[PDB]
């Protein structure tokens, strides 16, 4: 009769474990959630993957060009204030006849506030190609990129 | 056969209680048909 | 009875069919070996100092097969008259490698 | 009663190990599916790869952008490849030992889904 | 018989009972998996956390002295990529430029280098400066991690004496 | 002008105290600075996956009728 | 007979029941789980090299050789080991070779 009483001292430890689990759980139901409430990040640490945390919901095109002079960056143009520049071309905007005119920055913040802003704001002028040539234009691109 | 028809009532009865409660996150047909 | 025993393998049927729609990647991934993450002090646990004539020199390199000097902190070979007695001195007459030191 | 004590484990073991399993997994992947297809991006940049996923029955499920080679595209071709709609995959289940850091990157496209969650 | 019967129908209500606690998104069960999880995180990570902030808050409180712009963002090089970081006023903590609610907006570098990624990095000190993390109790509150111990990070000792 | 200029320093189990004070400021000895120990208790809570084991437990009562 | 399949489905019991307990089921159990062990297998690595102070002879020149007491911390996960000597931080990159040839004897020369 070993095995009978084996088995009722195992489930009455189980039974016990529940009440006493139970009334645990319903003296401190409360508390538990205000420690959950104010510890609620340590649930699950934003390192899952081993690397820091990156919100996917914010953009930011630096994540993928992996090639320096795609991006667009602001230099100085020699006697003109500062220009928006990359492997493109110049930023530029509507001339006279609806063609590219280069535009020009007073301070280095305004170009950058241009550029860099959410507004898609990107008219692109390759001095380089063949409808729009300049052999300076070109040579200054280049140089400077 | 009182405990054949018992298991049987209880198995349908947990299904349908965990068919009611999954049916929201395993119908993946409603995520398909939605582009 | 057999009517249990049927039952029983029902639940065991379908226990099979959950674990077959919902975990077999899991199951598959459980299977199979861990991802080894590369270790860059591994190539070098077999590199001893032992120094030829009076230069000093490690051996146990296996991707540079030819014999190469140990440098000092201005990037200099080291050429010392009494690299023999300070070997000997440090670790012994037999060779130590990395994998000793990192063990000590 | 042996076999009525079998019964009784198997019936526990289903409706209150592997269904709550499922629960648990299928709540916690369709929350991160939901959440990857708030982004409106076909493709993300994780592990300098390109990923998409896809909820079937199973659960989430991830796969990488190759080209014709099955070398996997790099994050800098991410514009065209949101735009375009036959791209080749490579699905993370499928271990393939041909590709560098295949394991690593998948892992860490899994991790990069449960960011909220 | 009908005793072992009746058992039977009870533990197979009590499953039932079980099942509908386990899988029927009942505040008690979310809060007990939550507390599991949330106590060994917080036994492991809390006080070595407040230690090393207080040490470092120590250390940055001894670094401000003298300074009067340390408390402005500057856009710190980290090798791989921009960070704009300041010192907290109020804490004396290195403080950056946060990334909606992720981690710092890391500005990655294509190269060495990289005046787009720079001047990306000015453009948010000037405009998205509004949002801020403090490594260490902050960062640990926030994100589950204090990033004192993980590398590479801008917060951690190796990334910094590198 | 006053320096101290210490080495390698290892202590186990004990106090360091370099005070370096050179002005009419007394440094406060063994004043036992006590702070707030907003200490958090932990609750006897058993990992809940413990109960479809338990409910086994209870279900071989059946082997016993 | 019935003894040996009525074990064998205990034991299937067992087995399944163990592996839904103590084994990931989900793709965000796996990802902790694995960062907990890519997290251990790290600092192991970086725990191999001792951290507190080593006497080691360090060649300040070709011929010159003097006694000295150094500090190595190590990070696996980038690579790198900084020497503190003479409260001075020298990087060392193991993926270069002349670093590796001047960063090992002082390791090899240690005490």
């Amino acid at each position: 009769n070993s095995l009978s009483i084996f088995f009722i001292v195992v489930a009455t430890a189980a039974v016990c474990l529940l009440f006493i689990q139970g009334y645990s759980i319903y003296e401190n139901y409360g508390n538990i959630k205000e420690f959950n409430a104010t510890h609620a990040a340590f649930e699950y640490s934003k390192s899952i993957g081993g690397t820091p945390a990156l919100d996917r919901r914010v953009q930011d095109v630096n994540d993928t060009i992996s090639d320096v002079k795609q991006k667009w960056r602001c230099v100085v143009y020699p006697g003109n204030g500062f220009v928006s520049a990359s492997i493109f071309g110049f930023q530029a905007e509507v001339g006279p006849n609806n063609t590219r005119s280069i535009r020009k920055f007073n301070t280095m913040q305004q170009c950058i506030d241009f550029t860099f802003s959410d507004v898609i704001n990107i008219n692109i002028y390759n001095p380089c190609v063949v409808p729009n040539i300049n052999n300076a234009e070109c040579q200054f691109l280049k140089s400077v990129l | 056969m009182l405990v054949v028809i018992m298991f049987f009532i209880a198995f349908a009865f947990c299904s349908w209680l965990s068919y009611s409660y999954l049916r929201p996150y395993i119908s993946t047909k409603e995520l398909n048909k939605s582009r | 009875v057999y009517k249990h025993r049927l039952i029983v393998l029902f639940e065991v049927f379908v226990v099979f069919i959950l674990i077959y729609v919902f975990f077999r990647s899991e199951l598959n991934m459980f299977f199979m070996p861990k991802r080894k993450i590369p270790d860059p002090i591994d190539r070098l646990r077999r590199a001893n100092l032992a120094c030829e004539d009076d230069k000093l020199m490690i051996y146990g390199l296996p991707w540079m097969t030819t014999q190469t000097s140990a440098l000092s902190i201005n990037s200099k070979p080291i050429v010392y008259k009494d690299c023999a007695k300070l070997l000997r001195s440090i670790n012994g007459s037999q060779p130590v490698s990395l994998n000793d030191v990192l063990r000590r | 009663m042996i076999t009525l004590f079998l019964i009784l484990c198997y019936f526990i073991l289903i409706f209150n190990i592997i269904v709550p399993a499922i629960s648990e997994k299928m709540r916690r992947e369709r929350a991160a599916y939901v959440n990857y297809k708030r982004l409106n991006k076909n493709f993300i940049c994780v592990d300098d790869r390109l990923f998409s996923y896809n909820f079937t029955t199973s659960g989430i499920k991830a796969k990488v952008a190759v080209d014709n080679k099955n070398v996997p595209i790099p994050c800098s071709k991410i514009n065209e490849v949101n735009n375009n709609k036959d791209v080749d995959t490579l699905y993370c289940d499928k271990d393939r030992d041909d590709i560098p850091g295949f394991a690593r990157s998948c892992y860490r496209a899994y991790s990069d889904l449960f960011f909220t969650t | 018989k009908t005793s072992t019967l009746i058992f039977f129908v009870i533990i197979l209500a009590i499953s039932a009972l079980l099942l509908w606690f386990q899988t029927s998104d009942n505040p008690v069960f979310n809060e007990l998996t939550r507390y599991m999880r949330i106590k060994n995180t917080v036994n492991d990570w809390k006080s070595l956390t407040d230690s090393k902030t207080k040490l470092e808050s120590d250390r940055g409180r001894l670094l401000a002295a003298g300074k009067d712009d340390i408390f402005e963002f500057k856009c710190v090089d980290f090798g791989a990529y921009f960070i704009a970081m300041r010192l907290d006023k109020k804490t004396y903590l290195p403080q950056a430029i946060r990334r909606g609610t992720g981690d710092a907006w890391m500005v990655k570098k294509a190269a060495k280098v990289d005046p787009s990624a720079q001047q990306f990095c000015q453009y948010l000190i000037k405009h998205k400066s509004n949002n801020v993390i403090t490594c260490g109790n902050e960062m640990l509150n926030e994100l589950g991690y204090s990033g004192y111990f993980m590398s590479p990070h801008w917060c951690s000792d190796f990334s910094n004496m590198e | 002008d006053c320096t101290i200029s210490l080495g390698n320093v290892s202590i186990t189990d004990s106090k360091l105290d370099v005070n370096n004070v050179c002005d009419s400021k007394r440094v406060a000895t063994e004043n036992i600075a006590v702070r707030y120990l907003n200490q958090e208790i932990r609750y006897p809570i058993i990992d809940i996956k413990w109960l479809p084991i338990g409910l086994l437990a209870l279900a071989i009562l059946i082997l016993a009728f | 007979m019935a003894s040996l399949l009525y074990l064998i489905l205990f034991l299937l019991f067992v087995c399944i029941s163990y592996y839904f307990t103590y084994y990931p089921t989900n793709k965000l159990q796996a990802a902790v789980m694995e960062t907990d062990r890519e997290n251990a297998i790290i600092r192991q690595r970086n725990d191999e090299i001792p951290t507190r102070t080593l006497d080691t002879a360090i060649f300040t020149d070709a011929s010159t050789v003097a006694s000295a007491q150094i500090h190595l911390y190590y990070n696996s996960n980038i690579g790198k080991i900084i020497m503190s000597l003479n409260g001075k931080k020298h990087t060392f990159n193991l993926y270069d070779d002349n670093d590796i040839r001047t960063l090992l004897p002082i390791l090899l020369l240690s005490k």
